[PDB]
């Protein structure tokens, strides 16, 4: 008998992969111990997510203390040289 | 005496606008290619003080 939550299922449920993609799109680094619960770091096996930072797109937004030009908020991987 | 214009996007002065894609600023620039040769200097005089 399989659950949900059995090791040969977890690709496919919905959720996993949604959570996944969330986990991605959350991360700063590789550390999953400082970013994540236990619960989540087992239940959607983070371990094997390519967590790193490079997809949070708070990564490439710019966000300096004061902001004359607009400058706050733009992205730099939707530039013209990008 | 020759004036000679070059323009890539046209006959003459060409003027551009744009906004700079991240800074909130606007600006206005003018481009004209020009050269000046006499054909034959023979057939020019200065006046001189």
């Amino acid at each position: 008998m399989q659950l949900r939550r059995s090791p040969g299922m977890r690709p496919m449920d919905r959720d996993w992969h949604q959570e996944r993609a969330r986990a991605r799109e959350q991360a700063y680094s590789s550390d999953l111990t400082s970013q994540f619960s236990e619960s989540e770091i087992v239940k959607y096996e983070l371990d094997t997510a390519q967590i790193d930072g490079s997809d949070n797109p708070r990564t490439y937004i710019w966000n300096r203390t004061i902001d004359l030009f607009g400058m706050n908020g733009t992205d730099v991987r939707e530039l013209r040289n990008r | 005496i020759h004036t000679i214009l070059y323009a890539p996007n046209g006959q003459d002065v060409e003027i551009k606008d744009y906004e700079d894609p991240i800074r909130d600023i606007t600006g206005v620039n003018g481009r004209l290619h020009v050269d000046c040769q006499y054909s034959q200097g023979r057939s020019s005089a200065t006046v001189q003080y």
